């Protein structure tokens, strides 16, 4: 329907924070990524606050 | 009775056997050593088959 | 695309030639139970393929729903490529092996994907140390 | 103790291949029930009452057999009153019966057609088992080769 216009409106809101991510964390190595992920899990939207928990969720181990 | 033992110990085998019990020779030498303190059979009858149980239970 | 597909048949490559030589009883006696826990996961990799060949046939397959099953086969037949390739090159025997797949299952800790099966691999080849 | 001969019964009953945690658990459950039947005739006449259904069923070297081994046993009295509580529920030519050719002074009863057609199905059971392996062989591997992909193997799963 709407030529993939509605089907893949979900994806794009959650890619705009994976790019946001692999942009940001550029250039960054070792124990700052573990603060790097930390600080983009603070949003304010459980979207994106279950998104990267879950990111946070690996990187905690 | 060394000689006696070893002897009623593999004729103990083949009735266990025919008897269709779940008993091999390792579980029949444990469960001969454990009658030997004074323990009741008809009560090891049912722990034998609550551990063959709760085994199955893991897989 | 292709490009993107090849990979899993350039991993199973560098795979079989070790089983089919890399086992006898020059190499060692540890090449042996490498070659015998890595054969049942090229059995595997058989038995994959020959699933999807049914599928095919009922015209059920095209390049992406291969796209999307060959994903779990170049995250793990990938490490068997990495691992194969590098105790192969240079002399790994007895517990030169055993550190390399000390080495090689820390890589992988912090992935959780390939540590259980650098753990396998090498829970193998300490059986005949 | 005796009570470390019931971590034995754990152990033989379970073999290894976790495997630190399940052992503890089936020491709990090995002694949880032993406890219940003692807070709530012979031994060799229980054999004969076992011996009979094995007679009924036919098979008679194997009830003859029975009383044979009980006979020489009394000619370890509570470990065969363990098996007839344990009994029923674990895993389970010759040419002198129909065959008159071979013997000294053999019987004379005239002939034979109604045990050498149970002579046929002595090997007709064994021609049943020998087919049912290759259909338990067969299924086994249509449950592998038939499915939709990666549904039996953990590698999706990787």
């Amino acid at each position: 329907l709407r030529r993939l216009l509605v089907w893949t409106y979900d994806p794009k809101i959650r890619l705009k924070t994976l790019a946001a991510l692999v942009d940001h964390c550029q250039g960054r190595k070792g124990g700052e990524l573990a603060s790097a992920v930390h600080a983009y899990t603070k949003t304010g939207d459980p979207y994106m606050r279950s998104l990267v928990q879950h990111i946070l969720s690996l990187v905690s181990h | 009775n060394l000689n006696a033992v070893r002897e009623t110990m593999d004729v103990l085998l083949e009735i266990s056997r025919i008897l269709n019990t779940g008993l091999d020779m390792e579980t029949l030498s444990i469960c001969v050593r454990l009658c030997e303190q004074g323990i009741n059979p008809e009560a090891l009858s049912s722990v034998i088959k609550e551990l063959r149980k709760a085994t199955e239970a893991l897989k | 695309l292709v490009h993107r597909i090849l990979p899993v048949a350039a991993s199973y490559s560098a795979v079989t030639r070790f089983i089919e030589e890399k086992s006898s009883f020059e190499y060692g006696q540890v090449n042996h139970a490498l070659a015998a826990a890595m054969r049942t996961l090229v059995k595997e990799h058989l038995i994959l393929v020959s699933q999807l060949e049914q599928l095919h046939r009922q015209g059920l397959l095209s390049l992406q729903k291969l796209w999307f099953y060959i994903q779990p086969a170049m995250r793990t037949m990938d490490i068997l490529a990495s691992l194969a390739t590098s105790v192969d090159k240079g002399e790994c025997l007895g517990g030169s092996t055993l550190s390399l797949l000390h080495d090689r299952s820390f890589s992988y800790t912090g992935d959780s994907q390939a540590q259980e099966l650098c753990l396998y691999l090498t829970k193998a080849a300490s059986a005949p140390y | 103790s005796i009570t470390q001969l019931f971590d034995d019964l754990c152990e033989a009953l379970l073999p290894a291949a976790n495997r630190k945690r399940a052992k503890r658990s089936l020491k709990k459950v090995a002694y949880n029930a032993l406890f219940t039947n003692l807070f709530q005739l012979p031994a060799r006449n229980k054999i004969l009452m076992l011996s009979f259904d094995l007679r009924v069923g036919g098979l008679g070297p194997k009830a003859d057999r029975l009383e044979e081994l009980v006979e020489e046993l009394e000619a370890v009295g509570s470990v065969l009153d363990l098996l007839v509580q344990l009994a029923g529920s674990g895993p389970p030519r010759d040419y002198f019966l129909n065959n008159k050719h071979v013997g000294r002074n053999v019987p004379y009863s005239g002939y034979d057609c109604d045990d050498l057609s149970v002579f046929e199905m002595d090997v007709q059971s064994l021609i049943s088992r020998e087919e049912c392996l290759c259909h338990s062989m067969i299924q086994e591997t249509l449950q592998v080769m038939e499915a939709a992909p990666g549904t039996g193997l953990p590698t999706v799963g990787l």
